[PDB]
RNA sequence: GCUGAAAGCAUCUAAGCACGAAACUUGCCCCGAGAUGAGUUCUCCCUGACCCUUUAAGGGUCCUGAAGGAACGUUGAAGAC
RNA sequence: GAUGUCGGCUCAUCACAUCCUGGGGCUGAAGUAGGUCCCAAGGGUAUGGCUGUUCGCCAUUUAAAGUGGUACGCGAGCUGG
RNA sequence: GUGAAGAGGGAAACAACCCAGACCGCCAGCUAAGGUCCCAAAGUCAUGGUUAAGUGGGAAACGAUGUGGGAAGGCCCAGAC
C-alpha cells in the first residue's frame, strides 16, 4: 500500500527462536525475549523473519506492523548495543556513577542515586554528562526519561537534565 | 484552556488532534505555548 | 511478643528535673511458653505464653492439665505472639521480664478500660449540652436525636445514644519505657495505661512505630 | 383420580466435578444453576430440595466478558450507613477469587428457602485439584 | 511518559510497558464463628444390667451419675436487672 | 373526622457544582504570591456587636470560615423572639 | 377508544397504554400481545451483516484521521503521499 514490513535479517549472533508465540534472541549483546500477541505466527527460514497474523482481522493486520518492528529492534539492539545520552545544565548540577547507583546532585537538599535496571549501564564522561547504554530498547527508553524526569528543564532558563537533543532553547520572554 | 467540549484546533503545527478526542487549539512545537487537554 | 502481667498504681521519678516522668510500674513476672502454635496444626504461627503463676490451687481440670513439661507450674491467663522463634517450653523454660527492647524504645501498654457503666450522651461523647434559660424538661442532658423526618429514620445506627461505657481494650500505643529492673520485675512506663488496680494488661513491644 | 408428577423427597446426591478451570464464565453459570435445580431431571421438580452437588474447580480463573475484567464492580453496601457503601472491581478480586462465580451463579436461584439452601451444592475452591476433601471420596 | 503500528514518519494505545493524590485496598485501634458456609488447636470426663415393641426407629425400667455448670453465701476499681 | 409556620438550640446524614488542606495542565507563571481549568468528599471548615431574623453589614480571628439535599433535616426532643 | 361500571395475559411494579370481554367445572389441545440462557414457561435456532461503546439499558447545539457501505474528484511507475 505505501507501508508494511517484510525484512528482518539474521546475521551472526542472531540466534532467534520461537516457542509457539515466544521469541528469544541472542547475540553479542544479551538475552531478550518478547512473546508477541496470540495470532502472531513468526518464524525463520534462514535469514528473513516474518510475523504471522492468524487472519485479515482489523486489530489483527496492524498487529503485524507493531510486531515486525519490535523484533527487528531486538535484532538491531543485540548486534549494535543501544546508546542514548542526556546532559545536565544549571549551576550546582553534577553527574556521577558507581556501577549502578548513578548519584545525582541536581538541586535538591540531598542528592540521590537512581538504580538502573539490568541490561543497561551508564557513564558520566564528566560531572555534566551521562550516557546510558544497553541492549533492550525498552528499559532504555523509560530510564532515559525516568532520569531527566528528576528535574525537567524549565523555559526561563533550560536548567534541568535534558536529553542531549531537546530543541527547547529557553523561554518565551517572562513578564508577570 | 484545556476546554471541555471542542474549540476546533486552529493553527498548523497543532497536534494531529488524534488520540482520545483531544482538540484544543494551540500549535505544538511551541516550546512554551501549549494549549491542550489538561 | 513480650510478657503480660498486671500493673499497680503509678509514680513519679524526679531526677535531672523531669518529674514529668509518670511511671506506671506494671510488674511482669515469669512468662513460660506453655504452648507453641505452629504452621501445620495449631493453625497459624503464634506462640502461647502465660506470663504469670499466681497460686491457683483450685482450677478446673482441663487447665490444670493444660501444663506439661518439667516443673509443670500453673498460672491463669494465656497469650501468645506469632512470627519469631520462641522456645518449645511449657510452664518451664521461662521467657524473661527483660524482653529485647534495649533501653530507649516505645512500648504499647494494653489493658481494659475502667467501667463507668450506663452513661449519658453527655459523658460518652463530648457532643451534648443544652442551655438553662427555659424548658427544664429537656435540660442540659437529653439530645435532639437523629435528624431526618420522612426518611423513615434508619437512624444511621450510631450518633451516640446513651449506653454503658464498656471496659473494652484500649492499647494506648507508643509509650517510652523508663525503667525495667531485671530481677525486681516492674518495668515502668510513662503515664497512660488503662484499667486500674491490677488489670491483666499486656504491654506489647513497639508496633506503633 | 388421575396423577401428579412424582418428586417425593428424591435422593440423587452427586459428585459432578465441574472443573470450569478455564474460559468458561458467565453463561457457564447457567449450567451450574440449572444443574442445581435439576434440568435433565431424572425425577426432580423445581420445587423439591437437593441442589445436586457440583464442584467448580479453580474458579479463580475466568476470561470474563469482553472488558468487565477491569470495568465491573459488584457493589454490596454494608449496613452501618455512614454511607460507606463498598465497591470493588473484578481485577480487584485477588483476596478471594472463590467468591465470584458463586456470586454470579446466585440470584439465578428460585430466591427464597429452597434456592437458598441449594447454593452450597457448589463448593467454591480457587486452586484446581485442591482440598477436594469436600467430597474427596466419590466424583465424576 | 517510554516503545510502537494502523498511517514507511510521527503518535502515551491499538499489543506491551513506567510513573502518579488526604480519594479506593491495605497498614493502626475496637468488635468479630448465629462465618446456620455455625471453622481451628490444646486439655478434661463417662466403657452397669434388662424388657416391649408395629425392630434398625426406637419406646421403657433399675443402677449409676463424671468433667462441668449452676445454686447459695462473702463480695468487686464489675454493674439498672 | 388537623401533615403545627420562620429563626434559634440539640444532634445530625448525604451530594459535589470543593472553601482549606492533597495531585496536575495552561498563564499575560522569574521567585513569592496569585488567575483559571482538570482531578479529588479523607478529614477539617470562627468568636462576637446590631437585629426575631435566615441573611446581611461591622469588629477581630482562621489553613479555611464551602454551595446545596435531607417536610426550606430536626417541637410524641428543647425554645416561643 | 379504554377505565369509571372489566376481570384474564403483556409494559419489572403501573384504573386509562398493547392483547383480549371471565355462564360453571377440566392434572386436554391451538393461538394473541409479548417472549424462549438462569430466576422463569419455551431456539444458548439457522442464513448473512453491524458494534466493541456493556451501545443495547436516559439527554441537545456542536466536535472528531472511530469504524461499515456507495458514488464522484485532485496529484501520481515521465515516480505521487
Ligand atoms: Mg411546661
Ligand atoms: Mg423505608
Ligand atoms: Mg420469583
Ligand atoms: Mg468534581
Ligand atoms: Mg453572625
Ligand atoms: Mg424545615
Ligand atoms: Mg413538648
Ligand atoms: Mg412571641
Ligand atoms: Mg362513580
Ligand atoms: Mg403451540
Ligand atoms: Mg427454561
Ligand atoms: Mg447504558
Amino acid at each position: 500500500s505505501r507501508v508494511a514490513k517484510a525484512p528482518v535479517v539474521v546475521p551472526a549472533g542472531v540466534d532467534v527462536k520461537i516457542n509457539g508465540q515466544v521469541i528469544t534472541i541472542k547475540g553479542k549483546n544479551g538475552e531478550l525475549t518478547r512473546t508477541l500477541n496470540d495470532a502472531v505466527e513468526v518464524k525463520h527460514a534462514d535469514n528473513t523473519l516474518t510475523f504471522g497474523p492468524r487472519d485479515g482481522y482489523a486489530d489483527g493486520w496492524a498487529q503485524a506492523g507493531t510486531a515486525r518492528a519490535l523484533l527487528n529492534s531486538m535484532v538491531i539492539g543485540v548486534t549494535e548495543g543501544f546508546t542514548k545520552k542526556l546532559q545536565l545544565v544549571g549551576v550546582g548540577y553534577r553527574a556521577a556513577v558507581k556501577g549502578n547507583v548513578i548519584n545525582l546532585s541536581l538541586g535538591f537538599s540531598h542528592p540521590v542515586d537512581h538504580q538502573l535496571p539490568a541490561g543497561i549501564t551508564a557513564e558520566c564522561p564528566t560531572q555534566t554528562e551521562i550516557v546510558l547504554k544497553g541492549a533492550d530498547k525498552q528499559v532504555i527508553g523509560q530510564v532515559a526519561a525516568d532520569l531527566r524526569a528528576y528535574r525537567r528543564p524549565e523555559p526561563y532558563k533550560g536548567k534541568g537534565v535534558r536529553y542531549a537533543d531537546e530543541v527547547v532553547r529557553t523561554k518565551e520572554a517572562k513578564k508577570k | 484552556m484545556k476546554v471541555r467540549a471542542s474549540v476546533k484546533k486552529l493553527c498548523r503545527n497543532c497536534k494531529i488532534v488524534k488520540r482520545d478526542g483531544v482538540i484544543r487549539v494551540i500549535c505544538s512545537a511551541e516550546p512554551k505555548h501549549k494549549q491542550r487537554q489538561g | 511478643m513480650i510478657g503480660l502481667v498486671g500493673k499497680k498504681v503509678g509514680m513519679t521519678r524526679i531526677f535531672t528535673e523531669d518529674g514529668v516522668s509518670i511511671p506506671v510500674t506494671v510488674i511482669e513476672v515469669e512468662a513460660n511458653r506453655v504452648t507453641q502454635v505452629k504452621d501445620l496444626a495449631n493453625d497459624g504461627y503464634r506462640a502461647i505464653q502465660v506470663t504469670t503463676g499466681a497460686k491457683k490451687a483450685n482450677r478446673v481440670t482441663k487447665p490444670e492439665a493444660g501444663h506439661f513439661a518439667k516443673a509443670g507450674v500453673e498460672a491463669g491467663r494465656g497469650l501468645w505472639e506469632f512470627r519469631l522463634a520462641e522456645g518449645e517450653e511449657f510452664t518451664v523454660g521461662q521467657s524473661i521480664s527483660v524482653e529485647l527492647f534495649a533501653d530507649v524504645k516505645k512500648v504499647d501498654v494494653t489493658g481494659t478500660s475502667k467501667g463507668k457503666g450506663f452513661a449519658g450522651t453527655v459523658k460518652r461523647w463530648n457532643f451534648r449540652t443544652q442551655d438553662a434559660t427555659h424548658g427544664n424538661s429537656l435540660s442540659h442532658r437529653v439530645p435532639g436525636s437523629i435528624g431526618q423526618n420522612q426518611t423513615p429514620g434508619k437512624v444511621f445506627k450510631g450518633k451516640k445514644m446513651a449506653g454503658q461505657m464498656g471496659n473494652e481494650r484500649v492499647t494506648v500505643q507508643s509509650l517510652d519505657v523508663v525503667r525495667v529492673d531485671a530481677e525486681r520485675n516492674l518495668l515502668l512506663v510513662k503515664g497512660a495505661v488503662p484499667g486500674a488496680t491490677g488489670s491483666d494488661l499486656i504491654v506489647k513491644p513497639a508496633v506503633k512505630a | 383420580m388421575k396423577t401428579f408428577t412424582a418428586k417425593p423427597e428424591t435422593v440423587k446426591r452427586d459428585w459432578y466435578v465441574v472443573d470450569a478451570t478455564g474460559k468458561t464464565l458467565g453463561r457457564l453459570a447457567t449450567e451450574l444453576a440449572r444443574r442445581l435445580r435439576g434440568k435433565h431431571k431424572a425425577e426432580y421438580t423445581p420445587h423439591v430440595d437437593t441442589g445436586d452437588y457440583i464442584i467448580v474447580l479453580n474458579a479463580d480463573k475466568v476470561a470474563v466478558t469482553g472488558n468487565k475484567r477491569t470495568d465491573k464492580v459488584y457493589y454490596h453496601h454494608t449496613g452501618h450507613i455512614g454511607g460507606i457503601k463498598q465497591a470493588t472491581f473484578e481485577e480487584m478480586i485477588a483476596r478471594r477469587p472463590e467468591r465470584v462465580i458463586e456470586i454470579a451463579v446466585k440470584g439465578m436461584l428460585p430466591k427464597g428457602p429452597l434456592g437458598r439452601a441449594m447454593f452450597r451444592k457448589l463448593k467454591v475452591y480457587a486452586g484446581n485439584e485442591h482440598n477436594h476433601a469436600a467430597q474427596q471420596p466419590q466424583v465424576l
